[PDB]
RNA sequence: UAAACGCUGAAAGCAUCUAAGUGUGAAACUAUCUCAAAGAUUAAUCUUCCCAUUUCGCAAGAAAGUAAGAGCCGUCAAAGA
RNA sequence: ACCUCGAUGUCGACUCAUCUCAUCCUCGAGCUGAAGCAGGUUCGAAGGGUUCGGCUGUUCGCCGAUUAAAGAGAUACGUGAGUUGGGUUCAAACCGUCGUGAGACAGGUUGGUCCCUAUCUAUUGUGCCCGUAGGAAGAUUGAAGAGUGUUGCUUCUAGUA
RNA sequence: UUCUCGCAGUCAGACAGUGGGGGAUAAGCUUCAUUGUCAAGAGGGGAAGAGCCCAGAUCAUUAAAUAAGGUCCCCAAAAUA
């Protein structure tokens, strides 16, 4: 999702997730979904 | 846990045969061919009324598999001795679904009709015009299926109108 | 001074055999079918002659791989042209061309030599099992 | 056959304007020139389009 | 197949497109459209024709060098400096 | 302050373009302060293409019109042993200034000479000898690659959601 | 490595390390002092490399111990846990 190079726990529900090697956050808004840890 | 976690077995109709590398389960829907990995680090000790697992060794793999292969093996359990189904709620004024045979037939947002073939070992019932029920006896096959179904039409946040997995709740946009 | 070191002088006689590829890794193999190739494990080396023997393999569709190099190594190969360059996957060698990988692998530790022009060719690979060559008599072995 | 053809029709290209006395040379096949040193390009490139025997291809 | 969207599913009893398994999906890539071709020395394959004119040499035709074909020369063109 | 100044010729204009992506459009996906439409946003993404005219010697740059767009770099500020020198940087002359004076202006102003019978490699076509294993003639597999992979408008579905 | 005598030669050094300065503890840059090298002296390691490491070559050896360094193959050179 987003490009960044660090990931942060943007509400109480961002869970991290580690899809083919690639991390991720899942939350409960689509604009919580960020990328590039 | 799932590796501390034994579960019971019925064996009314249900039996278990030991393949190569796969699990042949007879029960009362159809049989089960469950895939497993060659030389399977976890061991699968059968007994009556029960069954219990262990790995021989430890192993990032194997421990992972310790609640994996458990997993797995209730879950054919579970699907063999009564199924696993799903329902579909199609929601739009002009969004319509109908089967005949292997062929479901929608009518959608896009002028063109859409048309999707059923796969086999999982069965589609039209209850109604608004409605799909999936049941098979694989969780996997009939997941996928919904997915297949769902990525032409999916629900939107200003007002709902497509494929929910049973009424859940969305966010609720608002727009005039 | 000198002893006058003797080796053989056209003496030279290469033997056939078979081998099967199904287990063994790519490096490990083609280093020992070189060897055999060039006949550097004979006592009786000679490079201004050759002391190699004959080679057919049999069935390098089979060979496997350690790690997802199947799917994540590749390999290069230019062409003097635009995109020339042909950029291949170990799947992709399984399901095209595994004799020819296995081939240029093997001709890729010759040195560069006129010889080993001429020593990489006495190589007869097949991904299948049988050929014309069976009628040579060849020495059928294993570890190459 | 078109025999021994040009790259101005072979390839079908355009030449600029005659005017302006600009030199004698205008069917030629452009600048052959990429780069020069040897840091850059430092010769002809394989695959150019130039002139040559026209036709006779299937 | 990339990104991306996934199902089951653990570590993490929830959940998870990934870890095993199971998919979809890019004007890019391997093909299918066209060119071309074994000096592809990696020298390949198939078919067809010719004949072994008694008889030698450091290994066999010194000597009759084809019954097959090609070449030299001319007419030329759908060719073609 | 360097291999090069017993010599690596340039600014630009025309021709040849190529490659790459930090993608402009065409391809795909996701989020939205994304009702629709028109979007913004981040990435994968290099196959193709991305204008014309006026002025400036001017590349550039400004303006007008047009498409979905008029993307960005590198290749000796690519490209004369492919063309031109318009400017530029020979003397020649004037204007304004400076030096008193020869003169100078990182000012303008006018014109003001671009050499080549191709040795080799690379590179595009076509032949000669040999090979392809008795000689000759056809037909091939395909080893290897190469060309090619642009795209707009209108109508219907439908003024429908 | 003292003095005298005769003949000189060189000042356009560079590199690597240390301590620096300037530059920006940018520059294979400049300025310095010091420690070594090439210049003026080759060789092995370093993928090939003047200044790095090991090292200082009368010549012939188809003799041995080695240094740096290396031991899957190219390419001599090992294995066990």
């Amino acid at each position: 999702m987003k490009v960044r190079a660090s990931v942060k726990p943007i509400c109480k529900d961002c869970k991290i997730i580690k899809r083919h090697q690639i991390v991720r956050v899942i939350c409960k808004t689509q604009k919580h979904k960020q990328r590039q840890g | 846990k799932i590796g501390n976690r034994t579960i019971t077995l019925d064996p009314a109709k249900v039996n278990l045969n030991f393949q190569k590398d796969h699990i042949a389960v007879k029960g009362p829907l159809g049989q089960i061919e469950l895939k497993l990995p060659p030389n399977l680090p976890l061991k699968f000790e059968l007994k009556d009324n029960n069954l219990q697992i262990t790995r021989n060794n430890e192993l990032k793999q194997s421990k992972i598999f310790h609640g994996t292969y458990n997993a797995l093996i209730t879950n054919a359990i579970i699907g063999v001795t009564q199924g696993f189904e799903k329902k579909l709620r199609l929601v739009g004024v002009g969004y319509r679904a109908n089967v005949e045979g292997e062929t479901l037939n929608l009518q959608l947002g896009y002028s063109h009709p859409i048309k999707e073939k059923i796969p086999k070992g999982l069965t589609v019932k039209v209850e109604k015009n608004t409605e799909i029920t999936i049941s098979g006896i694989s969780k996997e096959l009939v997941g996928q299926f919904a997915t297949e179904v769902r990525k032409w039409r999916k629900p939107e946040p200003y007002k709902g109108k497509g494929v929910l997995y049973f009424d859940e709740v969305i966010v609720r946009k608002a727009g005039k | 001074k000198t002893s006058m070191l003797t080796k053989e002088q056209a003496n030279k006689r290469r033997q056939w055999y078979i081998v099967d590829a199904a287990g063994l890794v790519l490096g490990k193999l083609a280093v020992k079918a070189a060897d055999l190739i060039r006949g550097k494990n004979k006592v009786d080396f000679t490079p201004n002659q050759d002391c190699g023997d004959y080679l057919i393999i049999i069935n390098s569709d089979q060979v496997v791989l350690t790690g997802n190099k199947k799917e994540n190594e590749f390999w290069y190969h230019h062409s003097q042209y635009i995109g020339g360059i042909k950029k291949v996957s170990g799947r992709d060698m399984l399901k095209k061309q595994s004799d020819k990988l296995v081939y240029n692998a093997v001709k890729g530790m010759l040195p560069d030599n006129r010889l080993s022009r001429r020593w990489i060719t006495k190589v007869h690979v097949f991904k299948g099992d049988k050929h014309n060559m069976e009628a040579q008599k060849p020495t059928t072995l294993n570890w190459s | 056959g078109r025999g021994f053809t040009g790259a101005i029709k072979r390839w079908n290209f355009k030449i600029g304007p005659l005017g302006h006395g600009a030199g004698y040379p205008h069917r030629f096949q452009g600048s052959v020139q990429a780069g020069r040193g040897g840091a850059s390009a430092q010769r002809v490139f394989k695959g150019k389009k130039m002139s040559g025997h026209y036709g006779h291809e299937k």
